[PDB]
């Protein structure tokens, strides 16, 4: 009724819509993430921008956090893998609920954000697979699966 | 860490968002 790769293909779905609305809420704009394009409008392209909005005031507070972080942890495309996998995976090490799903859509958000920025193009497709395989090889697709699909993330907040 | 440090703030963002969802 719902397998790992339903998920899995939801995923990038959702990832897509929460990465074009997340950019235009804090909109040197993008032009990848201005021109993204969408499926049409769907539950899941409503869950992507739900969860954009709801990080709407929270995420300008960590700015300058991750955003420093970023610039130290030098991210490029031989070892943005690497770094994705260990930091997602400590994430995850106690446990999984929506709070860091959430938490692993906006970090590949502002993982390929930052990789643009330094000059990185072409890039997005690469971090959406990071977020999907991460997800499905490490039992957090499987964890949407068992709270019903990402439908159950709908009117999170 | 570098890479801890910016898990460890991973999950303090989710903290925050998990009070918010409950």
């Amino acid at each position: 009724s719902m397998s790992e790769e339903q998920v899995a293909q939801d995923t990038e779905e959702v990832f897509r819509s929460y990465v074009f609305y997340r950019h235009q809420q804090e909109q040197p704009a993008d032009p990848e993430m201005v021109t993204l394009p969408l499926q049409p409008s769907s539950t899941m392209g409503q869950v992507g921008r739900q969860l954009a909005i709801i990080g709407d005031d929270i995420n300008r507070r960590y700015d300058s956090e991750f955003q420093t972080m970023l610039q130290h942890l030098q991210p490029t495309a031989e070892n943005a893998y690497e770094y994705f996998t260990k930091i997602a995976t400590s994430l995850f090490e106690s446990g999984i609920n929506w709070g860091r799903v959430v938490a692993l859509l906006g970090f590949g958000y502002r993982l390929a954000l930052h990789v643009y920025q330094h000059g990185l193009t072409g890039f997005l497709g690469q971090v959406t697979r990071f977020v999907v395989d991460f997800m499905l090889h490490h039992s957090i697709a499987r964890w949407i699966a068992q709270r019903g699909g990402w439908v159950a993330a709908l009117n999170l907040g | 860490s570098l890479l801890e440090k910016l898990a460890e703030e991973l999950r303090q963002l989710a903290d925050e968002l998990n009070k918010k969802f409950e």
